[PDB]
């Protein structure tokens, strides 16, 4: 549910699949719950969803 | 499936410098870095061995900003990789692209290392797993 | 009151193979250009079809930098003194091997720099 | 490739021969050219 | 009047011959009288 962010993406397929190899999630593997990603850290997720 | 990890990818360009060849023969065109666990159960019961090949120990060549570069370096701010030949050749074709002197000069000295090659169908593919090698015992994660 | 306070280490050989090219000596530099020239050939198609021109392709690429980092290792009075040189400089010889240890910090993180960007240029296989 | 007189020596293997730029278009500069173009000269 | 008699000279020139070509069609900067500078840039660092 974000009107901007899906609309913010491009659609040239060459850059689409390679972002799936290294995307940044909104989750954090350094917290007890899914704390929404702290603005200083990287995650390097795969994320096909 | 394991042939399709290979052979769905296009090669890029060759160089006669990078001599990764098997002991007495065939060259190498693959890498396949995995973890030690996946390396274990794969070569145990899926693949074959032709090991201990010959590659270069000498780290790959040298670019120095010598008098060809160095003059162009500070005086104009221009820099050309190997201005020697491409200055020479383009001076001679001036008196009468196809520049096939990209890198083929000497084929420097090779030695023999513990290397694990596999035969994925056609290709001679290298394969090494490296945690205990260089990722061991630090606080850096494995990729 | 015992020895065996010693371990040894080095890492080369494969440390050049996966690297799969090298330019050494980057000077004070600002921009690195490599341009590509490829020529898609054509096929003479017959009949009432559009005429395929001999086509041309010229593009350029730029470098990135992504510099690496190195450790700090120096206490006090090894640089000074108070003559016990076979012990006082053997502290420094062990300190020189600490520099040799962070020389290993270039050969080891070398492949790490690759496997950062090697996963960067990779789609998933089922894609 | 950008400096065309540099590519008069290729000094390396044009080796893959796969459909360029239908891939990821990850190149900082690339030109899909037909038989000729005036900027080559 | 000193005289009415003069001894001038003939032209000078510089043409892109030695490495000035390579620094123009591969590099951008083309140094006037490059090679006398380019040698001496390889001469000063050993003094």
């Amino acid at each position: 549910f974000t009107a901007a962010d899906i609309t913010a993406k491009h659609r040239c397929l060459e850059r689409l699949i390679v972002e799936t190899g290294s995307a940044v999630s909104t989750a954090t593997a350094a917290s007890d719950v899914q704390f929404k990603r702290p603005p200083g850290c990287r995650e390097l997720v795969e994320d096909p969803c | 499936w394991l042939v399709d990890l290979t052979t769905a990818t296009q090669p890029s360009v060759a160089v006669p410098r990078l001599t990764h060849a098997d002991t007495r023969g065939r060259p190498v065109d693959g890498v396949l870095v995995t973890t030690a666990a996946i390396k274990q159960r794969l070569l145990q019961s899926f693949l074959k061995v032709e090991d201990t090949e010959a590659d270069v120990p000498v780290t790959y060549g040298e670019m120095v900003l010598n008098g060809a570069n160095l003059v162009t370096a500070l005086v104009m701010g221009k820099a050309v990789r190997s201005l020697d030949d491409v200055g020479r050749h383009l001076l001679d074709m001036q008196e009468e692209n196809r520049e096939t002197l990209d890198e083929l000069e000497s084929a420097p000295q090779t030695t023999r290392v513990r290397a694990d090659l596999v035969a994925i169908g056609d290709r001679l593919v290298f394969l090494e797993a490296l945690e205990k090698r260089i990722y061991a015992a630090t606080n850096v994660p494995y990729p | 009151c015992n020895t065996l306070s010693l371990v040894r280490f080095l890492e080369l050989g494969l440390s050049v193979a996966c690297v799969c090219t090298k330019f050494p000596e980057l000077a004070y530099m600002n921009e690195g250009r490599v341009q590509f020239e490829v020529h898609q050939p054509l096929i003479a198609r017959d009949g009432p079809h559009p005429v395929e021109q001999p086509v041309h392709n010229y593009m350029t690429k730029v470098i990135d930098r992504r510099a690496l980092n190195a450790a700090f290792s120096l206490a006090t009075e090894a640089i000074a003194l108070l003559i016990s040189l076979h012990r006082q400089l053997r502290a420094i010889q062990q300190l020189a091997r600490n520099v040799q240890a962070v020389l290993g910090a270039f050969e080891r993180g070398t492949a790490d720099q690759m496997l950062h960007v090697l996963l960067e240029k990779a789609p998933p296989l089922a894609l | 490739g950008y400096r065309y007189a540099a590519a008069m020596v290729p000094t390396g293997s044009i080796l893959s021969t796969i459909e360029v730029a239908s891939h990821r278009r990850l190149f900082d500069f690339f030109a899909a050219v037909r038989s000729d173009e005036n900027s080559l000269y």
